[PDB]
Order: C-alpha cells, then sequence, then structure tokens
RNA sequence: UAUCUGGUUGAUCCUGCCAGUAGUCAUAUGCUUGUCUCAAAGUUAAGCCAUGCAUGUCUAAGUAUAAGCAAUUUAUACAGUGAAACUGCGAAUGGCUCAUUAAAUCAGUUAUGUUUAUUUGAUAGACAUGGAUAACCGUGGUAUUCUAGAGCUAAUACAUGCUUAAAAUCUCGACCCUUUGGAAGAGAUGUAUUUAUUAGAUAAAAAAUCAAUGUCUUCGGACUCUUUGAUGAUUCAUAAUAACUUUUCGAAUCGCAUGGCCUUGUGCUGGCGAUGGUUCAUUCAAAUUUCUGCCCUAUCAACUUGAUGGUAGGAUAGUGGCCUACCAUGGUUUCAACGGGUACGGGGAAUAAGGGUUCGAUUCCGGAGAGGGAGCCUGAGAAACGGCUACCACAUCCAAGGAAGGCAGCAGGCGCGCAAAUUACCCAAUCCUAAUUCAGGGAGGUAGUGACAAUAAAUAACGAUACAGGGCCCAUUCGGGUCUUGUAAUUGGAAUGAGUACAAUGUAAAUACCUUAACGAGGAACAAUUGGAGGCAAGUCUGGUGCCAGCAGCCGCGGUAAUUCCAGCUCCAAUAGCGUAUAUUAAAGUUGUUGCAGUUAAAAAGCUCGUAGUUGACUUUGGGCCCGGUUGGCCGGUCCGAUUUUUUCGUGUACUGGAUUUCCAACGGGGCCUUUCCUUCUGGCUAACCUUGAGUCCUUGUGGCUCUUGGCGAACCAGGACUUUACUUUGAAAAAAUUAGAGUGUUCAAAGCAGGCGUAUUGCUCGAAUAUAGCAUGGAAUAAUAGAAUAGGACUUU
RNA sequence: GAUCGAAGAUGAUCUGGUACCGUCGUAGUCUUAACCAUAAACUAUGCCGACUAGAUCGGGUGGUGUUUUUUUAAUGACCACUCGGUACCUUACGAGAAAUCAAAGUCGGUUCUGGGGGGAGUAUGGUCGCAAGGCUGAAACUUAAAGGAAUUGACGGAAG
RNA sequence: GAGAAUUUGGACAAACUUGGUCAUUUAGAGGAACUAAAAGUCGUAACAAGGUUUCCGUAGGUGAACCUGCGGAAGGAUCA
RNA sequence: GCGGGAGUAACUAUGACUCUCUUAAGGUAGCCAAAUGCCUCGUCAUCUAAUUAGUGACGCGCAUGAAUGGAUUAACGAGAU
C-alpha cells in the first residue's frame, strides 16, 4: 500500500473513528476513458477528535484497533 | 462494458444439448409431397426424441421406398439442414435419417444395390 | 504480417447476406478393419444403489504368566527369565465431487492481534505415596444388538501429598525481636540465547515498588496495615519514533543396555541411549484482515435498525457488533445499490499473423460438499465420507419384542443416453503412516479393453534377361542410345511382423519375456477399402430407368438420346483411414481497441436550449497528484559435470526469452494549480531567477586509410566533467566611460574527495525533506515578562 | 359561418361507376382557451474550429473626374475594393463503385444512428393521453435474396 | 466430593405446518392472427400519361382491391 | 323500410362467383344460441364419489344489426349465481 492517498470525510458523529470516501483514477480496459470509484473506508482519528466533514486527511497503515479500522489519520490539512 | 447487443450464431434445430445425434421412438411414417419446381413423393418420419422431447420431421433417403422405419421405430436422427441451409424441394425437413444405428438398430439400410456402402 | 471463390443480373460495378474451401474436439454414427508405442476414456439423473474391498500399526510404552495358579496352542541346542490377549498412537492424512458460491469467495500485492500434536536447540528438576481396574475364572439374562451380579490383578490409565533419619550455601518477603537474631515457607544451583523512550488498554489470586495509620530507640537508626488503589513506579505485549522482515507462552513418567569401587531399609551411584512436566527458541502448517480489480440484465430504482459507528461489559486462541444493553441518526447507490437470472476461480487449453474472440477437460493450486435437515462430544486439529445421538422419507432383516443401513472412495448393478473400459494383479519402485526389522495402502506402479488420436514402419520394391508398339535426339541411314500401359512355369533371391524349440540375460508376488546367431518349418510386408467426377472443386463416355425409382451443402438435376439418378467400364485425389454429424475459432475490417459506414444502397434525432459527463487557447516554475514505461526477483532453454546422447538429473553463475500486473525506488515528461500591487506623514525603500546556448577537455560508437588480422589523423553522435565573460539592488562620480561594495536557499545524518593540522572542521558534490516578491499579517533579530527544558557556577539544615 | 365543401342526397356517364363531371349540402375551414404532438417536418447532407483559384444582396471607404439638381440630401449613374449573409451558377487539383460533390473532398472534439429481405414499427409490458392514438419495442417461423449506380430496345390516348 | 437420571428457567441455529403476494413451466375450454400450398371467386387497384400520375402520413365511408378531403415529396425530366 | 329460384371450384366436402325471376329497391361497422331458439341431455374442454352451474367453446342464427341507437368504460348499493 505505502503511499499517502486522498480521503475526504463523509460521516462524523462519534468519538475517535470516522468514515472517509477515497477516489482513484483508473482506466476501464476496453474504453480507455478514466473512471472514479467510491469506497467506504473507516479510519481512526485520535481520542482528541480534530476532523470535521470535508477534511482532506493523510491516510496510512497503523494498528487494527478495530478489525476493519487498520488505518489512522495523522495530519489534518483542510478544515471542511 | 460496451458492445451493441450481438446475438451468437444459432443452428435452426429444435433439439439442443451437446450431442451429435439423437434417438427417437417415432409416431408415424409419412409420404409428403414438395414445393413448386420438383415433383415426386419424398418419404419422411415424425421423430419424437427421448432426451429433448421435441417433435421434428426428418427426411429418410434410402434405396427402399417403403423401407422399414415404422410407427414405433427407434431411429437415429442426424443433421443435414442443421449443416448448411434447409432443403429446397421439401421444406420443414432439416434432419436426415441414419441407417442401422442406435441401441436397438431397427431401421434398415440401403437395399437392392451392390455398389459400396454409405 | 493477413492472397478468396460461387450464388441476387440480359450484362457490368458496388453494397450485402448466405454457402464452401482451413485448423481443432475426452468425441458420436455409417463403412472397411492389419499391427505397435504413448496418451486419454459418465459430458445424461449432486439419481437410486446389491456384493466384496478402499484403515491400520507398535509389544521397542508396561506388568512381564520365574518364585505361585486352570485349560489350550506354538517353538527348542538346552534354558524357554517367551509371544499371539487386554490397553496406547492414526482414522482431520490420502482419494472423490462442483451441488453451492458474483461471494471479505478467488485472483495481484500485502498487513497484524493469534494458535501450532509431532519435529529441532539449550538449562534446572525428575521425590515420596495411595486407591481402583479390564483381560482372566466360576455362573447368569437375550432372537440379535447389548450385557448383569461377584472375586483376583499391572501401568507412562487415575487420584492425592500424608510421611521427613539426613539436609550444605545463597537470595527474597511476613510473624517475632534486647533489631542481634530465631522459628517456619518458597525459589535458586558452571559456561549461553536485541535496546531505549512515550501513548493507550482486561481479569481471579499472590507478590514487588508506594500513599494513607502506628510504635521502639543507647535518638545514630530500625520497625509497621482487615482491606483499598495509585498521584508515581515495576512487569508482559502492541503502536509511534530512532533501519527492516520473520518467528515466538501457563502445574512432573519412567522404562532399557553395561559395569568397578562404595553404600544399602538391598529399590543407590557412574557411564550411555531415549522419553515425559516446565522455561525460552526454531521449522513447518493453519487462521484473521486492509486495499485494488470483477458477468449479464435498468423491459430490475430505491435499498438498509443489530444497519453504519461509538460507548461499556460479555465471549473468543485472537483482532472484532463476534454479542447484548444504551445513545446518536446515519450507512449504501446510477462511478449501478438492492433484486432476478446465470456461474466454482486462477495457473492454463484451442484457434489467429497479431489484436482479439471462445473456453476453464485431463494436470496443478485454492475454496466448498459427504441421503435430507438439526445438535454435540472426543481432540492440538473435526461441529468429522468409511465417528456419535434424536427426527423424517425410502429400501432391507426380524422370533413382531425390536434392530441394522447410506459407493459425489475402487471394481460393478439398475435407470437415464449420441455415448465411454475388468466385480483384474501387486508392495518390487516412489511416497505417506507406526526407534528398526517389517507390516498396511482399490494411493500408486502395472495389466486388460476400443483405429480414440498422434507417431514411425506406412496402403510393398529389387539386380539381370527375352519380345512387341508409339514418340524424340542423332545418323556414317545401316542402325544405335536413353527410356516403360503389357508379357514370361522367367531366374537369383532377399525380407519384416509374429509363433515354436534351444541357449543366454534382468526385476518379480502375477499376466504376457527381451536380444543375438545357427538350423528347420509356417505365414507373408498379416486379405484395402472409403470418397468424388455440372460449376464452386482435380476428373467423361456408353447403356438402363423415365418427375418414377432416386440424389441434393449451395444454386439444382430426374416426365426419352441424363458427363448430376442407377450399373458398368472409363478417370481424379488422399489413404489405414475415409465420409458424415456435433461445436468453437478462422474466413468476417459482419460489433472495428489494433482496423467499419450514414446525398441516392440500412443509417443525422423536427428544431432550439442546457445540467451531469467527456474534451480544453495561453506565459514561467519547482513541488504535489496521476498515467505510461525500462530494469531486478519465478519458470524454461543455453552455459558447466556425469553420460552413448541434442535422453535425463543435479548444482552454481552468466546471458536470453516468456509470465503473474501489484508494491517500492531512481531518471528525464504530459495533463492538472497560484496577483501591476499592498499602513502612513515622509524618504519612495530593498532584492533577484530556473534554463537555453556556446567553448574546451575526456570517453564511446561509426566510416576512411593501413596491416594476413591486430595502428593512425580528422569529422560526427551520445554521455560526463570543467568554464567565466554574466545577471541584479545600491553608492561615488558634471553627464558618462569607469570604479567601489554586496548578493545569487535552508536544515539534518552518514560516506567520499578536497585547504592547515594527527583529528576536529569548513566548502563543494551526491541523495532526501520542505517551501517557493516584501512593507494589514506572520517569523527572526532586539527588549520585557510568564511557563517549560537544557548546561555551568555559587551555595545547601542536600 | 361571406367565399368555395369530406360525409350525405339527386342528375349524367359506363358492361358495372359506391368515382372523375354537373346541381345542392353536413362536419370541417375562421376565433378564444385548453389538449394531442405528427408530416416524403428536406439541403434525404448533425453541431462547432482551421487549411484550398473564379457571382448576387446589405454595411463601410475611395473616384483632385463627370453627371444629377433647387429643401441639389439624388439614396444614385458607373468603377475600385474591403467585410458578413452567400438563391446560386460554373470548374481545375483531388476523391468515389459511378452519377456527381466542390466538400457530400477533408479533418479534429463531442453527441445521435445502421448490421440481409418478409414477419414489424407489429405482438406484450411500462409510460403518457379525455379519446382516436403517440413513445419505448421482440421472437417463433419463412426465404435466398431484397436493394443502389449505369445501359439497350419495344411501347404511349408523347412531342418534333 | 463425583457420576447418571429427572424437573424448571434463559439464549442461539434450522426445519415443519398454515395464510397472503410475485415470477416461471405444463395442461386447457375458448379467441385472434400469420406463413406455405395447385385450382377458384369478384373487381382492375399497381404497371405506358395504364387513359382521374403514383406513394406515404392522417380522418370519414363502402361487398371488395378501394374512393374522397387535407399536407408534402421526385420515389415524374430539369435545382420546379 | 332493408328478397326468391337455379347452377357452380382436384378429393371427402364446400360455394367463391355466375345466371335467372320478382319488387319501389334489397344492409355496414361490431356481436350471438338471448327477459327472444321450434330443433337439443346439441357439440367440446375442464370440474364433480354423479356435476349440464363453476367455465370452455361449438356453429346446426325457428327469427342479431347504428339516434325514442351501436360503442368506450371508473366510482357507488336492505338488489342476482
Amino acid at each position: 500500500r505505502g503511499k499517502i492517498l486522498t480521503g475526504t470525510v463523509v460521516s462524523t458523529k462519534m468519538h475517535r473513528t470516522i468514515v472517509i470516501r477515497r477516489a482513484y483514477l483508473h482506466y476501464i480496459p476496453k474504453y480507455n476513458r478514466y473512471e472514479k470509484r467510491h469506497k467506504n473506508v473507516p479510519v481512526h482519528v485520535s481520542p482528541a477528535f480534530r476532523v470535521q466533514v470535508g477534511d482532506i486527511v493523510t491516510v496510512g497503515q497503523c494498528r487494527p484497533i478495530s478489525k476493519t479500522v487498520r488505518f489512522n489519520v495523522v495530519k489534518v490539512s483542510a478544515a471542511a | 462494458n460496451y458492445k451493441k447487443r450481438l446475438l451468437g450464431t444459432a443452428f435452426k434445430s429444435s433439439p439442443f444439448g451437446g450431442s451429435s445425434h439423437a434417438k427417437g421412438i417415432v409416431l408415424e411414417k409419412l409420404g409428403i409431397e414438395s414445393k413448386q419446381p420438383n415433383s415426386a413423393i419424398r418419404k419422411c418420419v415424425r421423430v419424437q426424441l427421448i432426451k429433448n422431447g421435441k417433435k421434428v420431421t426428418a427426411f429418410v433417403p434410402n434405396d427402399g421406398c417403403l423401407n422399414f422405419v415404422d410407427e414405433n421405430d427407434e431411429v437415429l436422427l442426424a443433421g443435414f439442414g442443421r449443416k448448411g441451409k434447409a432443403k429446397g424441394d421439401i421444406p420443414g425437413v432439416r434432419f436426415k435419417v441414419v441407417k442401422v444405428s442406435g441401441v436397438s438398430l431397427l431401421a434398415l439400410w440401403k437395399e437392392k444395390k451392390e455398389k459400396p456402402r454409405s
């Protein structure tokens, strides 16, 4: 996986964990036009909770503190 | 993905499966006439299959006008009309009858001739 | 790298569909039927199954049938210090099948929170005791399954920890203490197996480090908490950061061979091999999870409450909605949710020039299933094909009380069907299972069956002589040369495949034996058929039949002179195969990604307008993001060794070619994104560019001249290094030449080269990270003040 | 509801005449509001931008010369250009099967549409409509061709 | 202190039975249409200017191909 | 107010079409065995222990037919199986 991808926040209510949507730019093989995807990726923030909805955050691997939540976000960039 | 709606090539055969021939218990032996350009009464049989269970009419060529393919004959049925187009003189038939074959081997071969077999 | 033909017409050229030529199939059918090697062989009802077989093995885990005791059986040289019995270990391996599964399945690449019989490395300990119990014996209840009372007996099966002659030395904690020590307990026992700091987190019991009591004291010092938790600290583990990846946990069991001294309650000790309980590794294997890519149908558009997620406990080997209570109202979706239909997936297999299209047999890897539906135990591993229990349907046995069963394991039976093989042989070889011997294996290694296909031999071919006919070269015309549709009791023979007798050879449990030479005998290249003859598509004449009998892939032929029917003779093409049928692909540029048309042949929506979406004129730039490579990791061939070998196997290295398409990194882009100016009296103040291009040197490749071939000068290509003139904000100048000063990124770690010295250290280069007009605002310098960290000095009732 | 007329009613014509023709005449034709929404709805040629010789109508400028003419505005006459629309005509290069085109040659960015004829713009469902009907939209099966461009000749109640 | 059997309570998985709703297949009273096939019936619609030029869309009417109103096209020469 | 008699197509079987008589002159779109049918347990499928209703058609119309109207077609009932 490695490199830091995009990820804007969709769901915000709870403590610690949020959900982000990622986007990619893939070729569909017979078309050779680009597409875009959706993926529900749950991702842990901090016990402080600094994210809002909209924030582009730096994703990367960390501990599974939940089985699906292997990702953490360290640096918040935007605010909404 | 994209493509316009293409249909794959279809053999005009009411039996299907993945089988070359087929058995059939028959109903009747008919002697039907033909279309405009040619006369003569051409022989046929009403073959009903066992596996597929479809009613088809099949042309029976033979060197025997009233050759044995009776009412309850276990006759083997092949192509010819599946392969190529359907026959011009007597239409409807697109199946040809095979000689001395199947499990029981009831339908007889070409008689009264002594050239090589076929 | 790709060659088209025939049929729409009176004829022609386009458009266009159809038919045919080719390669291929677990094949099927007609016909003919002579062999072999190798390979393959239920596609239909994951339908129902009879019978036999597919799961055992050790006595090397023990008492040890002596001493003492019934009956029976086996062995011997004599002793038999005897066994076949009851216990323990495997049945989760291996084999079979694709019902199911658009899936957290599977396929690329990875990631963390676990488990792990057996195997493998290393330390210490391995003491002292107790009670039952089959087998067995005499009896007893049943149709069978299944067993009842009673007596004797072993263990590494099972359960306590009672007893303490003798008992060193060290460490640690409570009770008790003149604090000196004493009583009692638990652990340890020569040499050996990654760290530091911080943030978050569960439970019973015991303990360390401490808070909260209190006491004694020669006042030096030393004692001290039912319970409770930690401001703090310790211990195990994870994350983050300093370089990364993999592996890793919880309560004893002895038996055996050999032997000197010593001791003995006569069962120690020493040496050696092996096992069991703990502690920490290691190898192999299995779990769990993140991200990306997924088939069609939108004549399927709304779906989703244990649903998205947090909080807590509860549960698990562990991460976890795995689960519940409470709270918030979200989550998914046209980038296709959800539903319906269909389907195992990949390495791969066929076809093609490639692009692609169509498939997922055999082999190999992964998942899922064991009559149907349910549940559990046993165990390290199973919610278990040949394990267990209850229930249902079927077929079967039965003394009618009641029992016993599941071939999607092998061989076979019935039914289904175009259709697919023996109720065979065996543990030798390989591999798996159990100290070795050795035993078990319907795994497997083999055999049998069928032109099922490929392959080779292939459907037969020689030296010599006599005679007759037509064509051509040459001819002195007399003949001679070369050459074969016939012919002869022709002559000399030679030759395979197979059988049989004898010899010789290798593995064997069985069926069929291989190879060479001599002699005799038999058969003979083990009987050649199938298909076509109008055009497409090599090949015509005569009789017979008369729209009948018949053939037909296409267009058509047959009703009196039929090259198409039918038979003959007469021809062509291939051959142990030939034709037909199935179906995929090619032909097909006819679903066009590579590689298609729309004035009249089929085809521009009646016309405007506009959203999502797709596309984007343009200057200067680095970073960021994304797409696209090229190179290295696996397999095959070649290289090397053995060998007869280009068979084949094994190891190491290099080169070359092919594949899984996802991650990391370096190097140059393309596409995507960013302003004259800027508080004000007043002075207007302060500062600057990537790069391109040219020159020089060095290195590489090409060509010319020259050498048998290996040398030389010049030009040009590409790469690297070196190189400033230069650029700019300002001052002094009468102007101005000119001149004087300053600048042309920052930070950190290591390694190399470079001044002066041993070094240090500085500068430059190489590689990363980060950012890319200033004066409202923010940082630094400077000053003040508050908090924290670090270093040094003066002090200290520290 | 004037002017002419589907349907409807008589007369004539013919073998028949439910037509052409002649006499009459209803709905329509006109109007407001509302609806259905189609045409052989046409250039049978999508929209937008750049390259390649030759008319006419409107705007703007020039003609140091000539004419109009008595508010002289002549806007003109007639000629030079320069631009947009471009009835269109005609034509070389070039393309195509050809007639022809003058881009329907040829190019891109983007969207629509075609894959033999008959069955079929039908069947059925959905959707819209008051209703006639529109929109979307197949298969069984049948067949071996349908079709375009271009030629020759016979014939005409065709012409010379 | 342990094992077997019985009773009560809690929570989980799936089957079975009944009712409603939707899709598919077969049988099927009955109903509408097409294709192929000789001869027929009635008219001459189309085909030359077929003796009213045709065809297509749409509306009304007729035994019948059809006729008529309205619009348009060249699928009548020529750019109507 | 809206007709009769006679002749006629491969083959069982039928009358497209044609002729003749009579009268003023002889019917369309759409439907059928009726609040109307002599003939008729007609003729066929499905249902039912029998089942003619339910529901599927047949054609054999004594004697269907567009304004004191055919035909499209939703809501409502102390009314009918």
